[PDB]
């Protein structure tokens, strides 16, 4: 069956690039559409974007072009790069397939000067 | 089942296809007309060994699994037999995933050749919706 | 962007009783409205897709209804395992958006 898991730093500094990896096990990443969703401290969910089988991407305008979603078949993982983060980007990040039936466990990333 | 033009238009509206991914309802009715002639049981074997299934002729190499196609990817995560039902639910669910790719409705060859660029609205005109 | 408004923001209920949660869209989205459940320290779980389509592996007590701009998620005989957050999401137009959520708790 399919398993998804997020990995990456849990603490980042303002202005840096937040990079997360989602490892997919059980089937090829070439067999689905892949998404990134995040939950802010106020119980507010935001659909960040997704990449489809052809490589075409859809990014939320709210991200002001700071986001990039890429894939790596050989390692069967896809990624999330969010540039110039601010404390406003502190949130729990989740990877999931486009159908919404496969989700990662979510990973809290805090943006702080410390 | 062979749908009537207006019958399919109403059904597709119920199934939320009007304006989905920026495509008006007429596009979907027109696509079904030229892809399967409104026949839910329509199937077409292709050269690469794949088969196109249902009212929207969904391909077994990329979208559904019929268990008889070489590099099947099953992007829709569904058996092709589900797309041969008189109930269009599964075909619509899958069509929405297909059209969500950057290629949009260009995935439907008949739609590209006979619908794109034409007055697609005409396909839902004169119908009780 | 399509705005999804959920109500009530919070709902308290006694196990055994039933409840219904509302989600209204700022513009018509056909049947492209999905329901998610989310508990603390957990990722969202899809309960109903496309307004009323059931999901394999989800309790039968969950059902969805609605079209256009008004939708509801109903839970027939709430169980303790049902307390948590509920969110609706629309996929009719990008960017996909989520409602503010309704918290279901024991009264």
């Amino acid at each position: 069956d399919v398993q998804l898991q997020e990995s990456g730093p849990s603490l980042v500094k303002p202005s840096q690039t937040l990079s997360l990896t989602c490892s997919v096990t059980g089937d090829s990443i070439t067999s689905d559409y892949w998404s990134w969703i995040r939950k802010f401290p106020g119980n507010r969910l935001e659909y960040m974007g997704f990449v489809s089988y052809s490589g075409s991407t859809y990014y939320n305008p709210s991200l002001k072009s700071r986001i990039s979603i890429t894939r790596d078949t050989s390692k069967n993982q896809y990624y999330l790069d969010l540039n110039s983060v601010t404390t406003e980007d502190t949130a729990t990040y989740y990877c999931a397939n486009w159908d919404g039936d496969y989700w990662g466990q979510g990973t809290l990333v805090t943006v702080s000067a410390a | 089942k062979v749908f009537g033009r207006c019958e399919l238009a109403a059904a597709m509206k119920r199934h939320g296809l009007d304006n989905y991914r920026g495509y008006s309802l007429g596009n979907w009715v027109c696509a079904a007309k030229f892809e399967s002639n409104f026949n839910t049981q329509a199937t077409n074997r292709n050269t690469d060994g794949s088969t196109d299934y249902g009212i929207l002729q969904i391909n077994s190499r990329w979208w559904c699994n019929d268990g008889r196609t070489p590099g099947s990817r099953n992007l829709c995560n569904i058996p092709c037999s589900a797309l041969l039902s008189s109930d269009i639910t599964a075909s619509v669910n899958c069509a929405k995933k297909i059209v969500s790719d950057g290629n949009g409705m260009n995935a439907w060859v008949a739609w590209r050749n006979r619908c794109k660029g034409t007055d697609v609205q005409a396909w839902i005109r004169g119908c009780r919706l | 962007d399509i705005v999804l408004t959920q109500s009530p923001a919070t709902l308290s209920v006694t196990p055994g009783n039933s409840v219904s949660l509302s989600c209204r869209a700022s513009q018509s989205i056909g049947n492209n409205l999905h329901w998610y459940q989310q508990k603390s320290h957990e990722s969202p779980r899809l309960l109903i897709k496309y307004a009323s389509q059931s999901i394999s592996g989800i309790p039968s007590r969950f059902s969805g209804s609605g079209s256009g701009t008004d939708f509801t998620l109903s839970i027939n005989s709430v169980e303790t395992e049902d307390f948590g957050m509920y969110f609706c999401q629309q996929s009719n137009s990008w960017p996909y958006t989520f409602g503010g959520g309704t918290k279901l708790e024991i009264k």
